[PDB]
């Protein structure tokens, strides 16, 4: 045996022997012959430390010669063709490959096998792929990839064997992969990849098994190349079940709590269509949710056919198994910064030690997205060493950038540039406390507005805000002009909201605002009336002012996916927000909204719009603001003329013809919405059509005017612009898009039935929305 | 590598120096591992990859520096400047925020995460099991007493805000997780009031007696003897 | 933090759940684990005088107690000793009930 006595370590370069020895499992006056050779020649040759070292005995000064191993100081890249350079730095980066990091031949080698084998995942098999090595300086190397791909790898033939049940023909219209052809052509439509290819075909078995062929045995698939390794064929033989009937599954277990009879009920499996996979799916859904509702996350059904011929019935017995009763022991909460815990806190159910359902809990999931503070959320479970009856429920989140300024342009067809200004905010860096500055300008309009809320004043929460408007109309413009006037509106208001159920939440809200309405020369009678039943006249010219004790009351409730891709849902919701009782002008009015969603189809699908209400005031004021009344026809109304053009033009000084329109609002939407498949699947292009329905009326026939009458007939009744239930035919197209940086307005407006007295406008263009 | 110009290290270190006073990140980073190539028997590694860590302290990252810093570790563990390394360690998880549009001079930072204390705990947990005599350990003290206190904060707020939703069976666990756990803390007080408040709730006479006599033991002197707790605002 | 206004809605209060026929199960005279393989994890537990398993139960509406069921048990030296509430009655006609 031989004891250590400062071993000298020699043909070092970098190694600083001092930080040798403290990685040597041994110091100065240790006895060794062979027990530790074997870990420290795996210790260097871990940590990328050496290649080869030999270790004798001598004197005590032990010559441990070392190679230093090869370290990358500097990296480099190329060879990225199919993808960018920084994708393949990540990606390698990922593995490693960092500055120096002790290189080795080995992770050379795997690295180039992973991204070997990753390129030819895709359709990428004809592929150079040569690596370089250069000797940089005493450590440091460089390596370079050099890829050169192949041609592509296209599928020219697709074939199967089996195919008595189903024409070819329509199967392969339904599988969703591409041959060789025309408008194939774009974005490369007939590549290859393994995985769309195994999605593919889980659709497609999948399809079969709904079409009551039982199990649909899958024989085995193949895949042939070409010369020069090219094209390929695909080739798949299956075995179908054949056709048959289920009507009589059954269930079976222990419930404990659970009704049976309840179980009975949520069964919905028939004789009918003799089968359908994706229902049956849905009921295992529905049964296991309930199969938790109650607060058992491991309860476990298992399923088993009992096969009949002859009759061709296969029935199936569900045996579920309920046990192990659970409760939740604390809740962790990730994703916390630069926010409060119990803000989210506030809204989910189960605050601890709660029988644990999934019922409540993608309530929750709702109840947090429809915040939307955060992109994603996510919510774990995980025992302890206490296993039995408490689990953590800790929740992910993903903060969100939200604290900048809405300073956001855009363009209107009328006007022309409208801005908009303010800083957002609704977080002051912790809770909630939602307050921010939202303003607009234009060259007819300007509003400042500040908001401030709390959404939660109680321990349920009740959303309570000031907020200011200070929003002026300009309708004097250029020869586009709408009757030309001014409005002066500012003031403040507070907002109070209380919910009444999970899915249902009101809000209510008083002030009192201030208007100062004003003239121009020689206008219509139904200015000079108004002026001078409340308002006062000098010269030519005239005002009126007055108070406006305001209320507003509101509901509403949404159900549609949208995220500017509507889906299944639609919104719901009345409102009533003008001047109320308590002032002058004792009105009242509704509102209404539909949103009907049919995603019936990949591409193609229709949304119903509804909307009823009545303006119409009460009290000692029996008449209608001329201000107060709608501006009917175009846009917002029908997407159709130009703004505000519905109801009698009237002839005034100069001869020319604005109308009012009524204080009835009711609208029935039906568009063919879909968006182009040609690029891709990205949330950029869609395209309709316009055919809306729009009824407006005030009950006041219109014979008399200035020297002239502007209707076909003298008699002409000013109640509708036409019979009962008044609306003007038209329908034209919409090209629709998303986002080329965001708001659009693009349509083609084709009228039908041109009356001698109405205007239309074929195409209509808005940029950065409005308001 | 723009230039790869020969230089001397203290001029390097200079031109680092400023540009740290110039916010200037790149080249100073850069010229780091050029510098160390250069000149590999150096000590300017530490200050290097330390600056950097600062600067990336400074910036929204801190991957890199923790990659640098335990690779450090591995390289020298000997050289005394890991006393920094953990410091700014438990700096880069503590997260002071400094920016003129988030002052809020109260600033509780009792939203970081618990991880981030729990690492900081520890770390200064070593380093005074190492270093009892290191170069600063009241601001690491400091630090952790801070720490534990929005500990304690966070989870009586929990609490609190369960009693506004009245969840007694929770605070029962919150409360009892807080004496075993957090001792000599400012929060218990009103842990054990709001205790009581559970258990007459719950109609536990024995219990919320035996809980009397703990906190008069304990706390003789206390308004809420003869005040029932209540919520703050 | 005065005045709740007519708010008709509320969040749902629970206070604890127990399964009848474990109830049935409760013979007197064994250990903490076979108790607790019998019954579960009760929801609390207390050091001092760690033995006093109950459970409870509440439909609460903001806060009052609506319904109530409870039964204390007790242990020494690691073992069933006695144990008593107003839950085991009415577990007991609600197990005939179903059986």
């Amino acid at each position: 045996d031989f004891t250590i006595q400062d071993i000298r370590v020699e043909g070092l370069q970098r190694t600083e022997p001092s930080t040798v020895f403290n990685y040597l499992p041994v110091k100065v006056g240790d006895t060794y012959n062979d027990t530790h050779g074997s870990a420290i020649i795996k210790s260097l040759y871990a940590t990328g430390f050496f290649d080869d070292v030999r270790v004798e005995t001598a004197d005590g000064q032990l010559l441990l010669t070392v190679i230093e191993r090869p370290t990358i100081g500097s990296l480099n890249i190329t060879g990225a063709k199919m993808l960018q350079n920084d994708a393949i730095k990540k990606n390698l980066e990922s593995f490693g490959l960092a500055q120096s990091q002790y290189f080795n031949q080995a992770t050379l080698n795997q690295a180039v096998a992973g991204l070997k084998e990753e390129y030819l995942g895709r359709g990428k098999l004809n592929i150079q792929i040569t690596p370089k090595v250069t000797k940089l300086a005493r450590n440091r190397v460089d390596i370079d990839i050099t890829i050169d791909e192949g041609k592509s790898a296209k599928i020219t033939d697709i074939e199967f064997e089996g195919n008595q049940v189903y024409s070819d023909r329509k199967l392969m219209r339904q599988m969703s992969l591409t041959e060789g052809g025309i408008w194939t052509w774009l974005t490369r439509s007939d590549r290859f990849d393994r995985q769309k290819f195994a999605q593919d075909m889980e659709k497609v078995t999948d399809f079969y098994q709904n079409n009551g062929y039982f199990d649909f045995r899958i024989l085995d698939t193949d895949i042939q190349t070409n010369e020069d390794k090219t094209r390929q064929t695909i080739k798949i033989t299956v075995h179908e079940g054949g056709r048959f009937r289920w009507g009589k599954v059954s269930i079976e277990g222990d419930t404990n709590e659970v009704p049976k009879a309840e179980l009975e009920k949520l069964l919905t499996m028939k004789p009918g269509k003799w089968y359908e996979r994706q229902q049956m799916t849905a009921v295992l859904g529905e049964i296991q949710n309930r199969m938790g509702s109650a607060g058992y996350a491991y309860s476990e059904i298992s399923v088993q056919p009992l096969p009949n011929a002859g009759t061709k019935t296969v029935d199936f017995v569900l045996h579920i198994e309920p046990g192990r009763k659970i409760y939740v022991n604390e809740i962790h909460i990730t994703g916390n910064n630069k926010t409060r815990d119990e803000v989210v806190r506030r809204e989910l159910r189960q605050m601890e030690s709660a029988p644990y359902d999934t019922s409540k809990l993608q309530r929750s999931k709702e109840r947090v997205e429809l915040l939307g503070y955060f992109d994603n959320v996510q919510f774990d479970a995980v025992p302890l060493a206490g296993t039995p009856d408490k689990v953590d429920l800790n929740m992910s989140l993903t903060e969100r950038s939200t604290g900048s300024l809405d300073l956001s342009a855009g363009w209107v067809q009328d006007t022309g540039l409208v801005m908009s200004a303010g800083v957002s905010q609704d977080n002051l860096f912790g809770t909630g406390k939602s307050a921010a500055l939202r303003a607009s300008r234009s060259k007819t309009t300007l509003n400042g507005s500040l908001s401030f809320t709390d959404p939660y004043f109680t321990a349920d929460g009740v959303s309570l805000g000031y907020d200011i408007y200070g929003k002026a109309f300009d309708p004097r413009k250029a020869s586009t002009s709408v009757k030309q006037y001014k409005t002066t509106t500012a003031g403040g208001g507070v907002r109070m909201g209380i919910p009444v159920t999970e899915y249902d939440r009101v809000n209510f809200g008083l002030a009192a605002e201030h208007l100062t309405v004003n003239t121009y020369n020689k206008a219509p009678k139904r200015y000079a009336d108004f002026i001078r039943k409340y308002g006062k006249t000098d010269g030519a010219d005239g005002s009126f002012k007055g108070l406006l004790y305001k209320g507003t009351v509101g509901w509403g409730r949404n159900k549609t996916d949208s995220a500017s891709w509507p889906t299944r849902g639609y919104l719901t919701g009345v409102n009533a927000e003008i001047a109320l009782p308590g002032s002058k002008l004792q009105y009242y009015s509704a509102t209404h909204n539909q949103t009907w969603f049919f995603p019936l189809s990949k591409t193609f699908t229709l949304m119903l719009g509804g909307e009823v209400g009545i303006a119409g005031g009460y009290g000692r004021t029996k008449e209608i603001p001329f201000f107060e009344n709608f501006y009917g026809g175009g846009l917002g109304s029908v997407r159709g003329y130009e703004s505000g053009t519905l109801g009698p033009k009237v002839y005034d000084e100069y001869g020319e013809k604005i109308s009012y329109g009524g204080n009835k609002k009711a609208n029935v939407s039906a568009e063919l919405l879909f968006p182009m498949p040609g690029a891709k699947d990205a949330r950029t292009v869609r395209l309709s059509l316009f055919a809306d329905a729009g009824s407006v009326w005030d009950g006041r026939t219109y014979t008399a005017a200035e020297n002239g009458n502007n209707k076909s007939v003298y008699s002409e009744n000013a109640h509708k612009s036409t019979f009962t239930n008044e609306l003007r035919y038209s329908a034209g197209g919409a090209v629709t898009w998303l986002s080329p940086l965001g708001p659009m307005k693009f349509s083609y407006a084709y009228p039908l039935k041109k009356k001698p007295e109405d205007e239309i406008q074929r195409f209509q263009f808005q940029l950065g929305t409005t308001f | 590598a723009q230039i790869t110009q020969d230089w001397s290290v203290e001029k390097l270190y200079a031109e680092a120096q400023d540009e740290l006073n110039s916010s200037n990140y790149t080249r100073a980073v850069k010229l780091y591992e050029i510098l160390e190539s250069r000149f590999p028997t150096s000590r300017h590694a530490r200050q290097s990859q330390l600056d950097t860590a600062y600067a990336y302290y400074k910036d929204d990252e801190k991957d890199k520096a923790l990659a640098a810093i335990e690779r450090f570790r591995r390289l020298h563990p000997q050289h005394p400047n890991m006393d920094y390394a953990l410091y700014l360690r438990g700096l880069v998880l503590f997260n002071e925020d400094q920016s003129f549009l988030n002052k809020l001079a109260s600033q509780d930072w009792s939203d970081r995460d618990p991880k981030a204390n729990r690492e900081a705990y520890q770390a200064f947990a070593e380093l005074v099991q190492r270093f009892p005599n290191s170069k600063y350990a009241a601001d690491a003290t400091a630090r952790m007493v801070k720490l534990v206190d929005a500990l304690g904060g966070n989870e009586m707020s929990v609490a609190r805000y369960y009693m506004k939703r009245g969840a007694y069976i929770a605070a029962a666990n919150r409360a009892k997780k807080i004496i075993g756990s957090y001792q000599n803390t400012r929060y218990v007080e009103e842990s054990l009031a709001i205790l009581e408040l559970a258990y007459k709730k719950l109609d536990k006479p024995q219990l919320a007696a035996d809980t009397r006599r703990v906190l008069e033991t304990n706390f003789p002197k206390s308004p809420f003897l003869t005040h029932a707790w209540q919520p703050d605002d | 933090r005065v005045s709740l206004f007519p708010s008709y809605k509320l969040k749902i209060i629970q206070g604890n759940e127990l399964e009848p026929r474990a109830v049935a199960a409760l013979r007197p005279g064994m250990t903490k684990d076979q108790v607790l393989l019998l019954l579960g994890s009760p929801i609390l537990r207390d050091a001092f005088h760690t033995d006093r398993w109950d459970y409870t139960f509440n439909t609460s509406r903001n806060g009052i107690i609506k319904e109530r069921s409870n039964l204390t048990v007790y242990f020494e030296n690691g073992v069933l000793v006695r144990t008593e509430g107003d839950a085991l009655q009415n577990a007991a006609e609600a197990l005939r009930a179903k059986q």
